[PDB]
């Protein structure tokens, strides 16, 4: 999967915005969801979040559900589905890249 | 775009 913010921005783009991120939003999580290429869902065109570390995976489910519009949806991290009950913050840790960004992916399959 | 602060504090 190619994603469209990797497309427009270069890694020196990415890790200086994740910095300044990281520095000014310590509470924090930066994430940039994208759909799957293939998937019929919706596409999300506002796609950079910064979510609460408490947060759970089922809660942004819910969130991004909101804004996606009878349909499974899933998510895909490093090609794995997240528990829902992880919060955000432990999903960062253990998924973000070397940009300090976590990635998400979604589809309508498992 | 702008990034997007996603539910409250």
């Amino acid at each position: 999967m190619k994603w469209a913010y990797k497309e427009e921005n270069n890694f020196e783009k990415r890790r200086a915005e994740g910095d300044k991120i990281r520095r000014k939003y310590p509470d924090r999580i930066p994430v940039i969801v994208e759909k799957a290429p293939k998937s019929k869902l919706h596409d999300l065109d506002k796609k950079k979040y910064l979510v609460p570390s408490d947060l759970t995976v089922g809660q942004f489910y819910f969130l991004i559900r909101k804004r996606i519009q009878e349909d499974a949806l899933f998510f895909f991290v490093n090609n794995v589905i997240p528990q829902t009950m992880t919060t955000m913050g432990q999903l960062y840790q253990d998924h973000h890249e070397e940009d300090l960004f976590l990635y998400i992916a979604y589809s309508d399959e498992s | 775009s702008t990034w997007e602060i996603l539910a409250d504090d």
